[PDB]
């Protein structure tokens, strides 16, 4: 099978600003018969079905803005955003017509790019009503923050967990680009009830150091 | 306008089987292939396959070949995929596609899993400028939408996108942040819909 | 039209 390699994965750029999304395929997609590359460029939002920007490597499909242009043969292709509009942000994959199966790139995540801003951290402790029931849900919340890289770890009277928990993240927020996070460790009563200091403790380059929030049970 | 109108969204169970249509209009039928693509929840896409309404011709990805098969109906211009024994990573969005992948479909969300339509639970996220928000646990299927004070409660809320936890029923959070001020006064009520059970929760989250 | 690389034979 043909292998789609894009890069980057995720591209913050200003409003404005150029992008470029690189994809390269493991093989030449150049049929020397007709001289043509079959590489496609498509555009996908968040819930969204794709929708198709460029064929042949560089034919804009009818009603595609000028902005957005394909380029490149063989085995290395450039999709360029001259000027980027806030109804660009989404993902973006290359897909390879040449050969079956016709694989997809990787995708690249186009967001807009900000200044850092660091997480407002929350914690909340399971309420009686749900812990009487058998099960504790500890929540930590990480409130607006860029870029999207953000650290949880939970503690548990200072002991690391693994495995227990799981985390959600928000789209860019479409007024001041952030992301939020939330992350949800689960325990059974029995458990939850062994220990006393339920910590969230954040990593994120707009905090020079770790910021841990806590309770106790 | 070329246009790929795919038949409804489907929840089976596992070892089930679904078959999903398109429709093709804006053009000639069968001047073009029909593809398959699926992409799995937070996940890439991944070709599964054709089928030529022209000759009655199919090639099937390497992944599906046992498992998937391909019709069409001239006559009607639509084109169907079936995918047997349904197991639960087939849970996608499956897209149809013409000709060069130049036109999609909108998409048909097939959800496998061995769970019953069950309304969720909601408890509070309490708060002690502050956060609170709403907990909603053990729902299916999806989706759940959840506001604030009935749509009056809008800024600094964000819905984060609902987890599948080990039981097969998914989990969301809804929070918003206030100023702390107003936490001895205004009343802040989340309001949890789940149109698959017919169900809608209003839950009042207050200090502890 | 050709449009896939191995469409035609």
């Amino acid at each position: 099978d043909i292998v789609m390699t894009q890069s980057p994965d995720s591209l913050a750029v200003s409003l404005g600003e150029r992008a470029t999304i690189n994809c390269k395929s493991s093989q030449s997609l150049l049929l020397s018969g007709n001289q043509e590359n079959y590489l496609a460029w498509h555009q996908q939002k968040p819930g969204q079905p794709p929708k198709t920007l460029i064929t042949w490597a560089s034919t804009r499909i009818s009603g595609v803005p000028d902005r957005f242009s394909g380029s490149g043969s063989g085995t290395d292709f450039t999709l360029t955003i001259s000027s980027l509009q806030a109804e660009d942000v989404a993902v973006y994959y290359c897909q390879q017509s040449y050969s079956a199966p016709y694989t997809f790139g990787g995708g690249t995540k186009v967001e807009i790019k900000r200044t850092v801003a660091a997480p407002s951290v929350f914690i909340f402790p399971p309420s009686d009503e749900q812990l009487k029931s058998g099960t504790a849900s500890v929540v930590c919340l990480l409130n607006n923050f860029y870029p999207r890289e953000a650290k949880v770890q939970w503690k548990v009277d200072n002991a690391l967990q693994s495995g227990n928990s799981q985390e959600s993240v928000t789209e860019q927020d479409s007024k001041d680009s952030t992301y939020s996070l939330s992350s949800t460790l689960t325990l059974s009563k029995a458990d939850y009830e062994k220990h006393k200091v339920y910590a969230c403790e954040v990593t994120h380059q707009g905090l020079s150091s770790p910021v841990t929030k806590s309770f106790n049970r | 306008e070329v246009q790929l109108v795919q038949s409804g969204a489907e929840v089976k169970k596992p070892g089930a089987s679904v078959k999903v249509s398109c429709k093709a209009s804006g053009y000639t039928f069968t001047t073009y292939v029909m593809h398959w693509v699926r992409q799995a929840p937070g996940q890439g896409l991944e070709w599964m396959g054709y089928i030529n309404p022209y000759n009655d011709g199919t090639k099937y990805n390497e992944k599906f070949k046992g498992r998937v098969t391909m019709t069409r109906d001239t006559s009607i211009s639509t084109a169907y995929m079936e995918l047997s024994r349904l197991r639960s990573d087939d849970t996608a969005v499956y897209y149809c596609g013409r000709r060069n992948f130049d036109y999609w479909g909108q998409g048909t969300l097939v959800t496998v899993s061995s769970a019953s339509t069950k309304g969720p639970s909601v408890f509070p996220l309490a708060p002690s400028t502050a956060a609170l928000g709403c907990l909603v646990k053990d729902y299916f299927p999806e989706p759940v939408t959840v506001s604030w004070n009935s749509g009056a409660l809008t800024s600094g809320v964000h819905t984060f996108p609902a987890v599948l936890q080990s039981s097969g029923l998914y989990s969301l959070s809804s929070v918003v942040t206030v100023p702390s001020s107003s936490l001895g006064t205004q009343t802040y009520i989340c309001n949890v819909n789940h149109k698959p059970s017919n169900t809608k929760v209003d839950k009042k989250v207050e200090p502890k | 039209d050709c449009y896939l690389g191995d469409l035609c034979n």
